[PDB]
């Protein structure tokens, strides 16, 4: 899922 | 992979204390 | 005025805030915290690659 922990 | 698997909060919580305890699966139906 | 408003609360959410989108849906973004959502939820998500999100209100629908 895309969060802002996304690399 | 093309599959998408959708969570709500409350299934993601759930699903994150199982991940800890090694319960890792989970049974598609639709 | 903010680029990405909370879905939640309306607040800007920034890049060194835990927020997740609501890719299910309406592709708002929403604060971790905002949405009750647990730090590890936050994580397992974010390392599940196959895994979307959506918001209560979206999920409802
Ligand atoms: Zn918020
Ligand atoms: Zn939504």
């Amino acid at each position: 899922a895309r969060t802002k922990q996304t690399a | 992979g093309a599959m998408v698997y959708v969570f709500s909060t409350e299934m993601a919580n759930k699903a994150a204390e199982a991940v800890l305890k090694g319960q890792v699966e989970t049974i598609v139906s639709f | 005025m903010a680029v990405y408003p909370c879905g939640i609360c309306t607040n800007e959410v920034n890049d060194d805030q835990d927020a997740i989108l609501c890719e299910a849906s309406c592709q708002k973004w929403f604060h971790r915290i905002c949405t009750g959502m647990t730090e590890t939820a936050y994580g397992l998500l974010t390392a599940e690659a196959s895994a979307v999100w959506g918001c209560d209100t979206c999920m409802a629908d």
